[PDB]
């Protein structure tokens, strides 16, 4: 289950 | 960072994202908040991605440790507690930092949602460790502050818009995960979908990208939950 | 780490491993070199492995802001200083281990090899970022743990060892990035390549392995240098 | 030019 990707 | 200026410290704090030095990117984003002004869609934006990189690597370490223990002298234990107390500390600071007093500054609803996922989303990390007679009430933390931002992000932001759509992601995510409520975590990733995808059509090709992305995301947990 | 069992650190330093946290396995490891005892084959690859993971990623982003600095306030300067200071800071902790008392207690060949090779590492690192009077002493130490290290391999270890194929391998990288002698980088990554080659034979099916996969480095490089 | 990689 993913949340938000931290970095970009 | 209280001798640095606050245009130095947002300026460093870019630089130490380039490097990946996110501890760095971090501590130099706490000295800018805790000047006291507040913080710019861009700002806000340095502060959550350097504290998202800092506790996801606690959260990653702590996750392997954890199930070496649960494979299993009392040195895995302490380790994981030696880990679990540093994330517990990096979250705690977030929160205060939200509270003192990012929170109760911010009236635009861009500024108010952001700063109340951010807060739902770091009770959902102390949350993932809990075990104590405060676990229960860490739960609620975590869903008064997404709920919070739910009820004003349907009020005031478009179904489109990229926070509103990041909010109730991981808000659905904290229902599976957390809440251990799964069909509220489907029909919210549902209803958050569906209802973006029908204002897609007010959009550019820029802010397209932008919901696109963020609604195939709540698109991958669906297939993975379903 | 004083009050901590040399096993316990050495436990310890193997799970950090795990988790990626080689920060903590670095300390664990100094602790557990301050304990007084020599080190095991095993825990001097678990010393070696975690300072080149941290100095690694200082060194890595020292060359992002330094990269930076060239392109171009203060603040960039400021930065790349602030790395630059603590990559030192731990290449003279590693430097301070060696000499206090890892080296001088190393008797065998394996075990001296081994250690005078980080000790040319770490004044190589120094010498990446150094441009002031010490400069050329820095390489000089760096080039003078590296030769008494190939003189000790060369004596004592056959050509497919890999401490003596690695040694050699970080020693032309030395030659070639270090000093300005590309033919002397180039000159030492074959003779050493060709004199593993003619010792294949002698090995087993793991050796085999070992071996060959430190000749590839050495092919890897020749191919960018020639 | 790579040296000897750091982790495994
Ligand atoms: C809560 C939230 C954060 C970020 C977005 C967003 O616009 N994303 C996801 C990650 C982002 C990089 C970090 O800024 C790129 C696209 C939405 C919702
Ligand atoms: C100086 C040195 C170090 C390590 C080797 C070796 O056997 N290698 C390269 C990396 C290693 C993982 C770290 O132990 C795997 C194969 C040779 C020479
Ligand atoms: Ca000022
Ligand atoms: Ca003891
Ligand atoms: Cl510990
Ligand atoms: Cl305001
Ligand atoms: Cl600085
Ligand atoms: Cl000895």
């Amino acid at each position: 289950a993913g949340s938000i990707p931290g970095r970009r | 960072m209280g001798s640095m200026e606050r245009a130095s410290l947002i300026q460093k704090a870019k630089l130490a994202e380039q490097a990946e030095r996110y501890e760095d990117m971090a501590a130099f984003m706490k000295g800018a908040v805790e000047k006291g002004e507040e913080l710019s869609c861009e700002e806000r934006n340095l502060l959550s991605v350097a504290y998202k990189n800092v506790v996801g690597g606690q959260r990653a370490a702590w996750r392997v440790l954890s199930s070496i223990e649960q494979k299993s002298g009392p040195e895995v234990r302490e380790y994981r507690e030696k880990v679990e107390t540093e994330l517990q500390g990096v979250c705690d600071t977030v929160l205060g930092l939200l509270d003192s007093h990012l929170i109760k500054e911010a009236g635009d609803a861009e500024s108010r949602v952001f700063y109340l996922k951010m807060k739902g989303d770091y009770y959902r990390y102390l949350a993932e460790v809990a075990t104590g007679d405060d676990k229960k009430r860490i739960i609620d933390s975590a869903r008064s502050a997404y709920q919070e931002a739910m009820d004003i992000s349907k009020k005031e932001m478009p179904p489109t818009n990229p926070i509103r759509l990041g909010l109730a992601l991981n808000f659905s995510v904290f229902h599976y995960e957390i809440a251990n409520s799964p069909e509220e975590a489907i029909s919210l990733a549902k209803t958050t979908f569906d209802e973006a995808m029908a204002d897609l059509h007010t959009l550019s090709e820029d802010s397209y990208k932008d919901s696109t992305l963020i609604m195939q995301l709540l698109r991958d947990n669906l297939t993975l939950w379903t």
